[PDB]
Parts: C-alpha cells; sequence; structure tokens
RNA sequence: UGGUGGUGCAUGGCCGUUCUUAGUUGGUGGAGUGAUUUGUCUGCUUAAUUGCGAUAACGAACGAGACCUUAACCUGCUAA
RNA sequence: GCCAAGGAUGUUUUCAUUAAUCAAGAACGAAAGUUAGGGGAUCGAAGACGAUCAGAUACCGUCGUAGUCUUAACCAUAAACUAUGCCGACUAGGGAUCGGGCAAUGUUUCUCGACUUGCUCGGCACCUUACGAGAAAUCAAAGUCUUUGGGUUCC
RNA sequence: CUGGUGCCAGCAGCCGCGGUAAUUCCAGCUCCAAUAGCGUAUAUUAAAGUUGUUGCAGUUAAAAAGCUCGUAGUUGAACU
C-alpha cells in the first residue's frame, strides 16, 4: 500500500541523488529524503544581553548570530519531536505551521 | 416572442453600476466565460450588464408561473443577504431562510423543518453549495446569484453579477423582486415601486 | 464545577420569554416571580434556576443576546428593519472609477453620459 | 460549450491559437520590402530569415538572424504583402 | 391508518394521480411505501436470504440480522429491498418496505417479429455492483429464463419469460448478485432505441397541473 | 414499440432531454425541468401559456445546464444577447 | 419417597469486580457494493456525551444531572 | 579551455513513407565482488579489547584488515521503483515551474538585459472533481472494457 | 421423533458433528430424489471469462525484462 504519493520523498526526473548524514545518529539519508530545519541562535543569552552589554565595548555593538542547518533522519526526526506523526488527512498539508 | 417592454433600464443600469455589480473578482471559473466583458487591468472581471439584466428578467419569469407562491424557497447563508432575503419573503410569498442551513430539509420527510418548495433561489453557490446538493437530490429547480469564482454545478439559472458586496445583494434581490412582482399582479411598469432598493441593505448596525 | 444543565436553562430560557417585561432585577422578586409562575419540583433548582435567570437580565442589560427573544425584541427587529435612508446607488453626482466599463456601456447601446474615467 | 461553431472559429480564437492547432494550417510569417536609408533599390526580406542578407548597394547589416524573427536595426521601412 | 406528509403522498392520498408511470414519467422521489401499495396491490415478495453480520465491538458482538428480499408484480415492475434488523420479522417487513420505495419499471419487447404481449428485454442490458457484472440479453420465445435461481426468481418477478442471463465475478455473495441484476433489469428503459425519436410534448407534470389541490 | 396490432405496447415513453437529447430515467433526480410563461406588453403575463425545458441530471451535474438553457431559450427567442453560436 | 450425595460449564434470584466513573440504545436522513461511518465534536469549560458554539445532520430515549436520607442556622404557624 | 553530441523552439528549409514493436542477436549497466599496477587521509567487512544482561558472542567506545580512490581487463544484479512496457488518437478546472517563440506607444538598465502581464509548443510536477474506472486503497491514467477489437513485444 | 456408546468407537467428497439432552455415530419409525433401477471408482466435457481469437490478468492478490539498438514476425497516414 503507498501511503504517501511521493513515497516518502520529493523526487521526479531522477535517478540518484547523492546521499548526506544526520546529526543525532548520523544515518545515511538521500539529501530529499531527509528533515531540513533551520535553528538561528544568538550567541548570548537573552538574559545574558545586560551582562554583555555592561561587559562590552565599541559602543554597544551588535551581537553577532549563528545560522545552523540540521538534516534529520525519519527516526530522529520523530524521536526529536521536530516531525510528527499525522492523521491521513492530516498528512497532506505540506505547508508549515 | 421577447417583447422589447423588458429591456435595459438605464436608471437601474446606473444603480448596477454603482453598486459594483459588474466588479467580480479575479478567477474566471471558464464556465462564465461568456458572462464577463474584456479582462480589466490587474486581474479584475468586468461582467456585462446586458446579459446580466436579460439572465434577472428570464430569472423573474421562472420564479412566476408558479401556481403556490408558498413553495418558493430561499437561501442565504452569508448574513449579507439575511436583509435581502427577508424582504423578499415580506414583498413576494416565498419563503426565505437565513444563517443556518440544517441539511437534510428538503430530504429527511420526518423532520418538522421538512418544507419541499418547488424552485429555490441561492444568494451564493459557494457559501449555499448545501441547498444546491440537497436541490439535485430531491428534484428542484435552481437559481443563483453567482460570480465568476464560483461553481455551477447543478445551477440552472445564473446571474452573473458581485454577489459578494452588500449594496451588489441587495440591490439584485430588489431588482428581481420588483421584476417578479411586475411580471404580474399590479406594479405596473410605468409607475415606480414605492420601495427603494436601500431597504434589502443589511446594516451592522 | 457550577455548569447548568439543559434543563434549568431550558426552564431560565422560557421563564424569560414568557415573563420579560415584569420582571424584576433584584434577587429576591425574581425568585418569587419564578415559584409563582413555575411548577418547579425542588426549592435548590429553583434556586438554580433564578440565578441564572437574573444572570441573563444582567447579561441582556450589559448587551444584547441572540439566544433568547421576546416580544419586545420581535418589536424592535420589525421596527428597524423598515428603516431606510436616502438613495445611495442612484446618487453622489455620477459613477467614479470607470474605464473600460464606458467603452462597454458605448457597444451595448446603454451608455450612460455621467462617467469619470479613473 | 456544448455547441462550438467548429467550422467558423472566432477570429481572435484563431489568433490566440498555435499554427497547427488552427482549422486550417498556414505561416505566420511575411515578406517584406526594405530600402536603404541612404539609397533608393528594394530587397525583399524573410521574418525569420537564417541567414544575413547583404544589400547591393552601399547598405549596412539589413537583419540579424535571431531565434524567431530577424532583428530590423537600421532605420527603413516595410511594406507587408 | 396512514397520514401523507409529502405533497405527492396527499395527492395520492386525495386519488388524483393517474399512475405510477406519471410519476415515473418526471422522476418524483418517492419516500412513502403507501403511495407506491396504491398504485400497484397484489406485490409478491421473496425472501431470497438472510445472514448474520457481526460487529466486533468492545466487549462481545454487535450482529444484526441481513435479509434481502425481492418484491415484484410480476407485470412489469420489480424492487429490491436489504435490510439490517434484530430479528428475522423486523428485517425482513423492513427490507419490503425498501423494496417497494426503490420499485422501478421494466422494458419489456420482443426478440423477433412484435406478435403478442412482450416477453423479452428488448436489447441487452448490462449491470455491474463490485465485481459482479448480470448480462441480460434477449431471448426466443419459450427459451425460459436461463439464469440462476435467484435471478430466475427475480426475472419471473419482473414479468419477463425468456431472457440469457451471463454472470462474471464472485456470485457468492448474493448483496452484490441482486444488485447486480436489479440495475441491469432498470437500465433498459436508459437505452435509446430508435424506436424512441419521436419527441414528447413534455406534458404537464402532476404536480404543476394539480397545485392548486394543494391547499388547506 | 408497437405490436403487430399497431397499438403502442409499453409501461411509458420516457422523455427526452431537451440539451443532449437523452433518456431521463425514473430514479434521475437531478433532472429537473422548468418552465417560463409568455409576457406581454408591459408585464402581466399570460396565464395557461408557458414553454418548458427538461434538463438531465448528468447535464446539471456537469455544469452545463446554464448554457443549455441559455441557448434553448434564444432558439426559442425568449432571450437576446446572452449566448453566441461563434465561439 | 429423603439426600448439607455431585454438577454455579445448564440455569433462576442475589452479590462482588469491569466502573468510588461516564457513556449506551434507536429511528429518519448523508457516505461506502459491503463490513461499517456521521449523528456520538474544530475550539473553550465542567466530576460529567455538563454546557456555549460551529456542525450532513435532525429528531429521540436511558444514564449522569436530576431524585431521596442525614447534619447543623432559624419560626412564638395546633402542642405537651 | 578543447572535442564530439542531444532535446525543445523558430522556419513559405530539403527527401518523400524512408514508420511502431520487438524472438534471436549486441552496446551501456549503481554498489558490492575479481585480476594485476599505482595510490592508500577519513570511514570501515574480518578482527582486537572494556561495561551490558543470567548468558553477549550483536548493538556502544577506541584501534584496525580486505574494501572505499585511479589505470587497464572481468561480471551483469538491486526495493536497477513511477512496484505502473512502447507507439498513435480523444477525454475537466485552476495555479505554480524549466526551455523556446510571439505581442506590450507596461516598469526599470550604465540596446540590450532584469521585472511584470497575455498567447502558444515541448517537459518535471501540484491542488480540486470524478463524467469514467477499480475489490478498495486510489487513478488524467490504472479513463474511452459485458456498450468487451488502433498496432506490437515480455510475462 | 425414541433406545445404545460418548472428542472414543466413528463419520466425514467440503465446511463440519462426536468431552450424557448426538437432528451428522448404530438400531426402530416416517419422509425425500430415482425407479427395474439406484450407488461407487476412474477418463473426458460443461462449470473454466481458472488457457481468454471471440474472452483473462500484470501498481499493491501470480506476473512489465535495468535501459537502449535492431533482424526474421506482426502492423502499417491520405489521395487515382
Ligand atoms: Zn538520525
Ligand atoms: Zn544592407
Amino acid at each position: 500500500t503507498q501511503k504517501r504519493r511521493n513515497n516518502g520523498r520529493n523526487k521526479h526526473g531522477r535517478g540518484h541523488v547523492k546521499f548526506v548524514r544526520c546529526i543525532n545518529c548520523s544515518r545515511a539519508v538521500p539529501k530529499d529524503k531527509a528533515i531540513k530545519r533551520w535553528t538561528i541562535r544568538n550567541m548570548v543569552e537573552t538574559a545574558a544581553i545586560r551582562d554583555l552589554s555592561e561587559a562590552s565595548v565599541y559602543s554597544e555593538y551588535t551581537i553577532p548570530k549563528l545560522y545552523i542547518k540540521l538534516q534529520y533522519c525519519v527516526s530522529c526526526a520523530i524521536h526529536s519531536r521536530v516531525v510528527r506523526v499525522r492523521s491521513r488527512e492530516g498528512r497532506r498539508i505540506r505547508t508549515p505551521p | 416572442g421577447r417583447p422589447n417592454i423588458l429591456n435595459a433600464t438605464d436608471e437601474d443600469i446606473k444603480q448596477l453600476l454603482a453598486a459594483n455589480c459588474h466588479i467580480g473578482s479575479k478567477n474566471l471559473e471558464v464556465r462564465m466565460d461568456n458572462y464577463v466583458w474584456k479582462r480589466r487591468s490587474d486581474g479584475v472581471h468586468i461582467l456585462n450588464l446586458g446579459k446580466t439584466w436579460e439572465k434577472l428578467v428570464l430569472a423573474a419569469r421562472v420564479i412566476a408561473t408558479i401556481e403556490n407562491p408558498a413553495d418558493v424557497c430561499v437561501v442565504s447563508t452569508r448574513t449579507y443577504g439575511h436583509r435581502a432575503v427577508l424582504k423578499f419573503a415580506a414583498h413576494t410569498g416565498a419563503t426565505a431562510i437565513a444563517g443556518r442551513f440544517t441539511p437534510g430539509n428538503f430530504t429527511n420527510y420526518i423532520t418538522r423543518t421538512y418544507r419541499e418548495p418547488r424552485l429555490i433561489v441561492v444568494t451564493d453557490p459557494r457559501a449555499d453549495a448545501q441547498a444546491i446538493k440537497e436541490a439535485s437530490f430531491v428534484n428542484i429547480p435552481v437559481i443563483a446569484l453567482c460570480d465568476t469564482d464560483s461553481i455551477l454545478n447543478h445551477v440552472d439559472i445564473a446571474i452573473p453579477t458581485n454577489n459578494k458586496g452588500r449594496k451588489s445583494i441587495g440591490l439584485i434581490w430588489y431588482l428581481l423582486a420588483r421584476e417578479v412582482l411586475r411580471v404580474r399582479g399590479t406594479l405596473s411598469r410605468s409607475a415606480p415601486w414605492d420601495v427603494m432598493p436601500d431597504l434589502y441593505f443589511y446594516r451592522d448596525p | 464545577g457550577r455548569v447548568r444543565t439543559k434543563t434549568t436553562k431550558r426552564a431560565s430560557r422560557v421563564v424569560i420569554e414568557k415573563y420579560y417585561p415584569r420582571l424584576t432585577l433584584d434577587f429576591q422578586t425574581n425568585k418569587r416571580i419564578v415559584d409563582e409562575v413555575a411548577i418547579i419540583a425542588s426549592k435548590r433548582l429553583r434556586n438554580k434556576i433564578a440565578g441564572y435567570t437574573t444572570h441573563l437580565m444582567k447579561r441582556i442589560q450589559r448587551g444584547p443576546v441572540r439566544g433568547i427573544s421576546f416580544k419586545l425584541q420581535e418589536e424592535e427587529r420589525e421596527r428597524k428593519d423598515q428603516y431606510v435612508p436616502e438613495v445611495s446607488e442612484l446618487e453622489v453626482d455620477r459613477v467614479n472609477v470607470d474605464q473600460d466599463t464606458k467603452d462597454m456601456l458605448k457597444s451595448l447601446g446603454y451608455d450612460q453620459i455621467p462617467v469619470r474615467v479613473l | 460549450v456544448l455547441a462550438v461553431d467548429l467550422l467558423n472559429p472566432s477570429h481572435e480564437s484563431e489568433m490566440r491559437k498555435h499554427k497547427l492547432k488552427q482549422l486550417v494550417q498556414g505561416p505566420r510569417s511575411f515578406f517584406m520590402d526594405v530600402k536603404c536609408p541612404g539609397c533608393f533599390n528594394i530587397t525583399t526580406v524573410f521574418s525569420h530569415a537564417q541567414t544575413v542578407v547583404i544589400c547591393g548597394s552601399c547598405a549596412s547589416v539589413l537583419c540579424q538572424p535571431t531565434g524567431g524573427k530577424a532583428r530590423l536595426m537600421e532605420g527603413c521601412s516595410f511594406r507587408r504583402k | 391508518e396512514w397520514v401523507p406528509v409529502t405533497k405527492l403522498g396527499r395527492l395520492v392520498k386525495a386519488g388524483k394521480i393517474k399512475s405510477i408511470e406519471e410519476i415515473y414519467l418526471y422522476s418524483l422521489p418517492i419516500k412513502e411505501y403507501q403511495i407506491v401499495d396504491y398504485f400497484l396491490p397484489r406485490l409478491n415478495d421473496e425472501v431470497m436470504k438472510v445472514v448474520p453480520v457481526q460487529k466486533q465491538t468492545r466487549a462481545g458482538q454487535r450482529t444484526r440480522f441481513k435479509a434481502f428480499v425481492v418484491i415484484g408484480d410480476s407485470d412489469g415492475h420489480v424492487g429490491l429491498g436489504i435490510k439490517c434488523a434484530k430479528e428475522v420479522a423486523t428485517a425482513i417487513r423492513g427490507a419490503i418496505i425498501m423494496g417497494k420505495l426503490s420499485i422501478m419499471p421494466i422494458r419489456r419487447g420482443y426478440w423477433g417479429t412484435a406478435l403478442g404481449d412482450p416477453h423479452t428485454v428488448p436489447v441487452k442490458v448490462s449491470g455491474k455492483c463490485g465485481s459482479v457484472t448480470v448480462r441480460l440479453v434477449p431471448a426466443p420465445r419459450g427459451a425460459g429464463l436461463v439464469a440462476a435461481p435467484v435471478t430466475k426468481r427475480f426475472l419471473q418477478l419482473a414479468g419477463i419469460e425468456d431472457c440469457y442471463t451471463q454472470s462474471r465475478g464472485s456470485t457468492k455473495t448474493l448483496g452484490n448478485f441482486v444488485k447486480a441484476a436489479f440495475a441491469a433489469a432498470s437500465l433498459t428503459y436508459g437505452i435509446l432505441t430508435p424506436n424512441l425519436w419521436a419527441e414528447r410534448p413534455f406534458g404537464q407534470t402532476p404536480i404543476e397541473e394539480y397545485a392548486d389541490i394543494l391547499m388547506q | 414499440m408497437e405490436n403487430e396490432a399497431g397499438q403502442l405496447v409499453d409501461l411509458y415513453v420516457p422523455r427526452k432531454c431537451s440539451a443532449t437529447n437523452r433518456i431521463i430515467q425514473a430514479k434521475d433526480h437531478a433532472s429537473v425541468q422548468i418552465n417560463v410563461c409568455a409576457v406581454d406588453a408591459e408585464g402581466r403575463q399570460i396565464p395557461g401559456e408557458k414553454t418548458t425545458y427538461a434538463i438531465s441530471g448528468f447535464v446539471r451535474s456537469k455544469g452545463e445546464s446554464d448554457d443549455c438553457i441559455n441557448r434553448l431559450t434564444t432558439q426559442d427567442g425568449l432571450l437576446e444577447g446572452v449566448w453566441s453560436y461563434q465561439r
């Protein structure tokens, strides 16, 4: 029974896709079949901005930030709750929440 | 065949133009390609007023020649058409339903709400798709106020108007009620009707 | 949890729609009229009905409620529904914002002289 | 719909159609006559010419072969027949 | 005592509709079985089967007796009724009600030259419901009803004396078998024959003709 | 159909659709027939005179009922300027 | 004919757990050829399928609630 | 950078049936595996140790063999998948998307490019619907099939 | 319907019955289909649209070859 029309991943007009590695476990996962998530974080805590401003120079200069991308396999994404099992009708909703 | 007295009535044409009964939505639906004029810029479809009026008189004639005035149902789920359908049922012997439709009115012959009318007039096929569905189930002709963004399934007579604005809804229901009242009974064509279309409009208030 | 039951809701709805004009907001008076009109079995149920009824009275006094209607509200509806202003869609000098509608009016032969353009 | 005059399509409808999908297929190109901006001779050129046409008199490149219609650069007036 | 609730039922109670074919001409939905009873008496029914279809509930099992009834007048009207009820009697009476509500007209013709009354289905008519298709084809006079016992009984109640039947799929499912046979029997009027080429005057319809009586 | 005696024998003759010329079944609840009366000058439609059109359920489900009704009215002369054969 | 001789896997009546809590059974309609499904729930809230609200559902019933007992606060309403 | 090639598009360009399908017959054919040479950083079959449960012997951590790279010869298979042979015709509504072409007295750029809009051809697809199909899941093909026949291989 | 054994004896083409209330085990009675015939075994035909030219099926039940070229073979646009 074909659960998903995509068969679990988006791939059309192609025969092979270069695989990548997971993060929590580092499993072999296809590039499209993986789960891509964005975690844009700051270099300090929300409560550490005041301490940094008191103990910084350069006239309260803008604190930088870190952009990193995470690739999760199916099992790790489900376990880490970044991706969860949905109902049959709700599976088709590809729009992010 | 068709008398020339039933015509554009330029004054009412100007009223429809001011009420924006020709300013439709951005989609076309193909099934109403004939009811639209040349495509205005920024994707606004303008409706042919002549065709709109001709369909309106045809709808009025269909509403006419019904032996029992009390078996003409009116449906309006949207709050915009509540006042229009109430005034339509006040001026004409028809019946009107506003808001909730309670699916199973025409079917389900056991319920108290069962009415079985002979002809159904619908304010908006998209918002009243339940009523059209039951009408197809129970063999009832359908007249509907339809825009370019409206499905015409199981719709026999379509009035190509805005269907969205309160001015467009009120004016069309007033014109339809006036036309059906001029077709028979009283209210001769030469004498203007005492009531005016702004009564059909629904206020907040 | 002090959620009322359907019996209290219906009983409160019927008394307010039956005796709205002569009802008094005072708890003692509305309990009196509830006792004199209803055939309530127990005083506890009567008190709960009266409490819900007077809460509905304060709610209506604060703002109109669509869940309950009576003769006064029906008369208000039948009076406000006849309001009519002057004509609005055949006034304001002329129609405005009509670029291609003028062309369609000229083509149809029902062209109206008053037209602006954009 | 359900009643279409296939024998006599709309003129606008035929224009908004592929050259082959029409009721009768036919060319959409045209042969035009070009005069040099500083001469008096005539030259017949094709709309979708593939090769550069060289005028026999004192003139520059007559047309540039593009993917579709040939580019016209010099200040010449063309008549279509 | 029968009290009519629909306008068609009230007209039938008044005894003003001519025949059930007038209703069939305009395809008015039928919600009461009393109108069919009044317009079609002496209808004989046959109980094809009763089966104990069960549902696996939380603790035990919810069993409902499913009954199949074919009711026909043996003159051109048959109906199929499937009803699930707690006991045989209520299931049978319920299935009879569905059959009466689903009574459908059957068109009959001749195999060759039109001599006497019609005896067979006019053309080849087929009906498929759930991989089981039943094909009724015309047969010469006296050929009999070459069919399964269930389909033979259905055609006897349908009023056809000669017909050849072909069956496919899992015929052991009697519910699908009778439904496919009923569809094949009922689609005969849906085949546009060269006979049905003359245009009818588009009659007045009983409701539009008799709406004045629909008062008080 | 007729037998040797020439008398039409059948339960009934089903009505053919006015748009696509198809038989309307006995259980075709989607199919409806509408009636439009004849109007003289200054309104006051003549009672007892009308023209009827039957639209089959297949057409109504497909959504072609509106266009078919417009075509039928144009052919019968009860409507003008809304349906064009050229398209 | 008596049996406190046996069979609680033959059962009747009753009792104890599931359940000191919160669901169950129909009808008429809509979906599926059928088994079945909706009605019996997005949301909020309650001990509660308790209620408001939308709602192919509508109309019902049982249960809960509701009902009864007990416990104090007080009435000179015929009293010893 | 060079060499050879390919589809689509434009075309009042050339030949004129030169075409579809394939038994047999041949080219290519992941990864792993083989023969040798060169090369061998990380990972890593086998293996080496230490918790682990009663037993671990396997998962876990470190190291680490063949292997993973390249050259010249091999083979011939996988969930080699769109679990869906190829060619041809017809069949509903929408919006995105790649390549090409046509039109814009539309915007923009130091003669053309970028953006936007409309039409068309050729692809990758998506949403709705089901006239229609199916046993259903579902399918614009798995439709045009009891109303069964456009042509042709494999099974 | 009645007596005997009681998951045993045994039936039983298949499902299935037989652990004391056996309509299926063996004895009595009655009835049923055929009749000087009935039954059993084997080979074949119809069933079998489960050999499909008529007339099967190949996404998930059995089955589209990893892909491409292409010969026998089959099929072959319109017009005189
Ligand atoms: Zn992982
Ligand atoms: Zn030149």
